[PDB]
């Protein structure tokens, strides 16, 4: 109900990535940008799509999908909204979760 | 830190003036043409020209590479002209 | 069916916390104590409650809820039953799980 | 839908073990071998079975079940198919998952 | 170890004599008044007076702080009187 | 590395010649008797006799212990005879 998460390592740094916090990241994108992300990386069904397959979905060229992807990555890293990304990438901390509050009560302060 | 070339963006982004704003002040909707476009850019730039980390923002966008958005008080086309001519 | 768990870090120590082992911890409390814990930290629905909201649930004062919370924390740390807490906090070990038994078979001894 | 996983530590080495990758490991076994594994370690229902209980299931002796288990472990470690085991034991890497692809897009290269 | 002031409780709790018992010997049900209360406390204390880690238990409860329960052969009110007067 | 005695199998298995094959060339179906059995073994062995890590495979099976399968160009019974007599 909130538990779905993934463990990943990229260049020997580890991440715990919560589905709910990914949804908060995607919510900052346009509907088409978020859909391109979901199709490109296989978030919808585990299966990545090619740029041409995604362009078929949205009625645009492969090159426009490439540009949509590029614009999305710039959007996700922009300082205006990049705290949502920071929160997602720091999922291993459990900050603001019921269990972290409980443990702080048990341990004091 | 983060892996890759963006390893150090958190060093400066936490001081950015735009930190609370919707990304719409800094990115053009897909269809935008004419007046609206430029009026969006100059609004974004008025903020950058007050921002304490404008130099780090500008340097990230030009040297690490951000193809879209207003960064460091520079528009997309300004940066494309500087980098590719 | 047993997988729901949370990753949390408190003062740079990391924990893996299984919902089934949390249920075993709560089972050692009275029904009202366990309910106060669930409401206070948002285990029921992700949303913490104030002491006054919880007192409304149980028909008691905010101060009685504060005392119920305090008594609960003493109960959870008491040496009589604190092994259930130890087991919960050591969830990253996977001890007594099907997968840990399988891996010990594959690896030997 | 792919998230079910377990965290285990064996002799101070930690593993993240995905149910989908365990299924790929079991798929390389015979139906009876995979069933013996599931019953012996409690993968079906959290509850390990004795060798005699499993022999009752398959109509064979306790000693034949011991031999089936031994043969299974040799099969899982044989160099012919041991990459499926390697993939399972390396689940903490998240390699080939949607989230790892997404993070590599965000981070570059 | 654990974070916070309770960092080291596992050093001694594994030797406590009460380790198997229900918490009911050491904590009063919410409503309890009169005879029952005191009879519960003295039963708990008979165990503590046989326990090998009574000193560590008592020290944890008084110095780190446990407001409820019998710890170290001391009742809740005994500890409250010692600490606050 | 892995825990236990199989800690180091990945050092050599990635070079094994059988790496792509179904385990059926190296393990007998449960019921197998007569001709089929031996014909399976000699096929597996023809591969081992071409394999670059045959020595490491053979050593793992005999010294660390693999009761089932063809390893290192040796059958199950060959290894059982060598180890137990
Ligand atoms: S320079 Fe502009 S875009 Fe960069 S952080 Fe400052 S306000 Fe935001
Ligand atoms: S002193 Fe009493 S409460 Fe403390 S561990 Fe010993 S028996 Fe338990
Ligand atoms: S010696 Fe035979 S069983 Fe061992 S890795 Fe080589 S081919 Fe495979
Ligand atoms: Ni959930
Ligand atoms: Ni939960
Ligand atoms: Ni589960
Ligand atoms: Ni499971
Ligand atoms: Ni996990
Ligand atoms: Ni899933
Ligand atoms: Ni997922």
């Amino acid at each position: 109900a909130h538990h779905h998460h993934h463990h990943v390592a990229v260049d020997a740094v580890s991440f715990t990535l919560l589905q709910d916090q990914l949804q908060s990241v995607l919510d900052t994108l346009s509907e088409r940008e978020a859909g391109v992300v979901r199709l490109r990386f296989g978030l919808t069904d585990g299966q990545p799509r090619t740029l041409d397959e995604i362009g078929q979905v949205y009625g645009v060229t492969r090159e426009r999908i490439r540009q949509i992807e590029s614009k999305t990555m710039s959007k996700l890293r922009h300082p205006s909204r990049s705290q949502v990304l920071r929160d997602y990438l720091d999922g291993s901390s459990g900050s603001g979760t019921p269990e972290e509050r409980l443990l702080r009560a048990i341990f004091g302060e | 830190q983060l892996p890759g070339p963006n390893a150090d963006i958190w060093n400066w982004q936490l001081q950015g003036l735009c930190r609370g704003m919707d990304s719409s002040m800094f990115f053009h909707p897909d269809g935008e043409r004419g007046r609206a476009r430029t009026q969006r850019e100059q609004r974004a730039k008025e903020m950058c020209r007050r921002c304490p980390v404008i130099e780090a923002c500008r340097s990230h966008a030009l040297e690490v590479g951000e193809p879209y958005g207003v960064w460091g008080g520079l528009s997309e086309s300004e940066r494309d002209l500087l980098l590719k001519g």
